[PDB]
């Protein structure tokens, strides 16, 4: 039961992070804007590949 | 040298859907990345993924139910660990179902 | 030769500054009482968390029992007289101090608790309003014990 | 420039020196030890009780404070209301009835009797580590400690403020701020030295430069101080404390006087002669 | 029993007081002519020098001492108590 | 002489002083609580 | 006692944690952190202590002691 | 019971007062937004 | 000669001057207190905001202390009962003004944790009223350490 709610209650977590979305006209892809540091992006960029 | 703020910036990505159902798994695993609401004029209702946030109150629900109609009766939770446990299917609805 | 009814002053302040520091206590403790009665019956969970003041409140008490019991010690049937008002002034100040720091510290610990009853994340604050309002106390018991010994 | 290890040890040591105890810290060093010991058994236990939460969050700091805590409170020789004759009493005042010259008239007259210090053989000097035990019994202790502890909250204070104030170079270096410092930051260290740099020199130099056979005409502790802030230039007890101390505060008055356009009168007429060439 | 976790503040207790009194009854043995004051005599030490002086602290020690002796058994008991459950 | 004079300086100055302190003392006694009061 | 001396053996060993001992650290992440912590540490204790000591020498007024504890103390000092 | 805890306390919060009082007003300055990445650092809620 | 009774001046004007000061400080803690904690349920985060009024409001307490530290410094009499007279009237001086102090800061308190709860702008005009009834308190002070050294 414990994992199952971690289960879902990171799963409302996405969907509250999909709610920031950029409502293009057509755009099937999505362009977020979004702070970050430039400490890690070589990581972040490796995450992104995976 | 001193203690600063840590260097930022801003960043577009460009991210088609399916992509992002994985990509924000993995930005959240990273735990680095802070977003923003990029049309914020639209109210939270008019953005129409709301059935499946409404879906997942019921799970919360339910699983809630299931908590309380446990604790009546006494039965113990394991809770281990293993945090990083995460898919992210389209399954679990109909687990959950 | 020595002065008459020299004695008098030192037992004069003995008894002010307990007075004094007791009545502002009570006052104090009464309101802060009335208002944590309010408040856990309309919200009776944190109770003994904003019971705190109230035990706090007769530390002032306490600074009067402390400048008492100095005076007591110095005290005696042979007094110069040059210690008598500075007993005096010590005890009366003390007691007055105490008095109106109790007073202080029942208003704002009432309108704390009422308005922590509901929404208590400044709880933190209150006590940081209230732990800076004691230092009257201090003050009191610190200029008494300069004037006594002096 | 976040400040934050600079914090980590100069709460803890004003928390110590405001809070000079020695049972207490190792009281709370005890109560952190037995969280550190029990961190994940405690971690299970649940936070139920904020206050309690709230001190698990502050285990460091009161570990920090309770450990300047004992420093301090040894050092001040106040364990417990008591002082330790750990070394010798430095003093060596042997003999009853001379260095006191009085003959047997104690209990029936002759009860106390003030030593001084000028006497011979009755100072072998200061006391080689923290405060003099004797005086566990003087009634003048607490005028003495009353100075001591005035002129260190006021050296303390003085030099943490100074260093807070100059930790702003590089705040304005950073961010390209010569209206900030040029006219602005240094005038504030002028003001405040020319104000409180003469205070600590002339503290330090009444420690050292009248002994107890000048006592009885040597200055007071700071009412000459308060005298210069009078713009006052007495005839009547004055053991002025070196050559040419009043033509040197004399000066100094004027010094501190004259910081007080800056910050109010530099500012707006540069920038506002940059605003009339930028038009 | 008298509470499991009033046993555990109990235990703590103790384990305080004890050291306390036996740090009291350290400097009661020391006896160096410091605690003039805490001495229940009347003109008594005046006389035949500072003898008599050192016995009484040693009392007070012994006082001390059998109050930690008496801390540690209630201890001792309330060891065994939070055992036994 | 000066026992009756300095008496009676002393006994108006206090008297005068005292009310001062009480009338500020009342003053700060009896003002208004600042509470909006809306739940009763 | 000597009035130079273990002044200068107190300010050797502050001095010494305070200069040495920065390099002694390791280069690691909580380099310059456990350096600056370690040297206002010692300038602090540094200031107490000297305050403490430099405010003893020289003294004006004399203390005062009772009858009772003048015998007690010349049969006991 | 009295010395220990109700005059550490005091003593803490009166020097906590002072340090912000005085030493963040002296050149510390300005306000900002706390950087909150999106986490699973929710991990029991 | 020095009459009898020459030693009563100083101790009780420093006495008087450190009830006032209580007394202010008390009152201006007991309002500007009060009207924290009832602003406070609505908007949290000016805590930081209403604090600053409770920061000043210990400049009365601070100037109380170093007035009567410096009269019980030169509180004595191998003086012929010149500087007594001074010493009690530097006490009721610094003590009155004080009180004003209070009163005001206390008030003001009120106004600005009123006034805060819609504009932003308020901790400005909050702050600078605070300076001016600081620049008051500076002038009590001023005239009660230049009557006490004289």
């Amino acid at each position: 039961i414990r994992v199952w709610f971690i289960k879902v209650r990171k799963m409302k977590a996405i969907y509250h992070t999909l709610n920031l979305c950029n409502i293009d006209v057509t755009q099937k892809c999505l362009i977020a804007e979004v702070w970050c540091p430039v400490t890690d992006l070589d990581s972040i960029q490796f995450a992104l590949r995976r | 040298e001193l203690f600063r703020s840590e260097e930022m910036t801003l960043a577009q990505l460009f991210l088609q859907s399916e992509a992002a159902y994985c990509c924000v798994s993995e930005l959240g695993e990273l735990g680095k990345v802070q977003f923003r609401d990029l049309n914020p004029d639209v109210n939270v209702f008019q953005r129409k993924f709301v059935n499946e946030v409404r879906r997942c109150e019921e799970m919360d629900r339910k699983l809630r139910f299931v908590e309380k109609e446990i604790r009546k009766a006494n039965i113990p939770i394991m809770d281990t660990g293993e945090n990083p446990e995460v898919p992210f299917p389209r399954d679990m609805i109909d687990l959950e179902a | 030769n020595n002065p008459e009814y020299s004695s008098f002053f030192g037992v004069m302040g003995a008894s002010s500054a307990m007075v004094f520091s007791a009545m502002g206590a009570a006052y104090g403790t009464a309101k802060s009482g009335t208002g944590i009665a309010a408040m856990s019956v309309m919200r009776p969970e944190l109770i003994m968390k904003s019971i705190i003041p109230v035990v706090m409140a007769g530390i002032i008490a306490i600074y009067g029992l402390v400048v008492a019991v100095l005076i007591a010690n110095s005290l005696t049937d042979g007094i110069t007289l040059y210690r008598s008002f500075l007993q005096l002034g010590a005890g009366l100040s003390v007691g007055l101090s105490g008095l109106a720091a109790g007073f202080a510290i029942g208003i704002v610990g009432d309108a704390g608790v009422r308005g922590t009853a509901q929404q208590p994340r400044l709880f933190v604050g209150m006590i940081l309003i209230l732990i800076f309002a004691e230092v009257l106390g201090l003050y009191g018991l610190i200029v008494a014990l300069i004037l006594s010994t002096k | 420039i976040n400040p934050a290890p600079y914090t980590v040890i100069t709460f803890p040591f004003l928390f110590a020196v405001m809070f000079g105890d020695f049972g207490h810290g190792i009281l709370m060093t005890l109560f952190a030890v037995w969280m550190v010991l029990r961190e994940s058994r405690i971690l299970s236990q649940k936070h139920e009780n904020e206050m309690f939460s709230m001190v698990f969050s502050g285990r460091y700091i009161i570990l920090l404070m309770g450990l300047f805590s004992i420093y301090t409170g040894l050092i001040y020789n106040d364990c417990f209301s008591k002082s330790l004759n750990i070394f010798g009493s430095s003093w060596s005042v042997r003999p009853m009835f001379t260095q006191g010259n009085w003959t047997e008239e104690t209990l029936l007259g002759s009860s106390v009797l003030q030593l001084n210090p000028a006497i011979p053989g009755v100072f072998g000097g200061p006391y080689p580590f923290g405060i003099d035990p004797i005086w566990n019994i003087a009634t003048n202790k607490l005028t003495f400690l009353n100075s001591f502890k005035m002129k260190m909250s006021v050296i303390l204070g003085i030099i943490h403020m100074l260093f807070g104030v100059s930790l702003s170079l590089f705040n304005h270096i950073y961010f390209k701020k010569p209206l900030n410092i040029y006219f602005g930051f240094i005038p504030e260290i002028i003001f405040m030295s020319s104000l409180f740099g003469y205070l600590v020199i002339l503290i330090f130099y009444k420690w050292t430069a009248y002994d107890a056979h000048s006592s009885r005409n040597a200055p007071s502790l700071l009412i000459h101080f308060i005298n210069m802030f009078l713009f006052s230039y007495p005839e009547s007890g004055n053991a002025m404390l070196y050559s040419g101390q009043k033509g040197i505060q004399c000066f100094l008055i004027v010094v501190a006087m004259l910081c007080v356009p800056w910050m109010l009168l530099f500012k707006p007429l540069i920038l506002r002669h940059q605003y009339l060439r930028k038009k | 029993c008298c509470g499991p976790k009033l046993a555990a503040c109990g235990i703590v207790l103790s384990a305080w007081g004890v050291i306390m009194l036996i740090m009291l009854g350290i400097f009661f043995n020391v006896h160096s002519a410091v605690l003039i004051e805490d001495v229940p005599f009347t003109e008594k030490d005046f006389e035949n020098g500072p003898q008599n002086i050192y016995n009484l602290y040693e009392q007070v020690s012994y006082n001390c001492f059998i109050a930690a002796g008496l801390y540690l058994l209630l201890g001792g008991f309330s060891f065994c108590q939070v055992r036994l459950n | 002489l000066e026992y009756s004079v300095v008496f009676n300086l002393v006994l108006w100055i206090m008297i005068g002083l005292a009310l001062a302190v009480i009338i500020t003392s009342y003053n700060i006694w009896n003002m208004d609580p600042g509470y909006d009061s809306i739940i009763y | 006692h000597s009035f130079a001396l273990p002044v200068i053996i107190f300010t050797t060993f502050w001095g010494l944690i305070g200069i040495a001992g920065p390099w002694f650290v390791p280069k690691g992440p909580n380099r310059g952190v456990i350096i600056t912590m370690l040297v206002a540490t010692a300038v602090c204790c540094y200031l107490f202590w000297l305050i403490a000591i430099l405010a003893q020498l020289n003294p004006l007024f004399g203390p005062q002691l009772k009858n009772e504890t003048i015998w007690y103390v010349r049969f006991l000092w | 019971a009295i010395l220990l805890i109700m005059e550490g306390l005091s003593a803490f919060l009166h020097a906590l007062r002072l340090h912000w009082v005085e030493f963040q007003n002296k050149f510390y300055t300005g306000t900002g937004f706390k950087f909150l990445p999106f986490s699973f650092e929710h991990i029991r809620e």
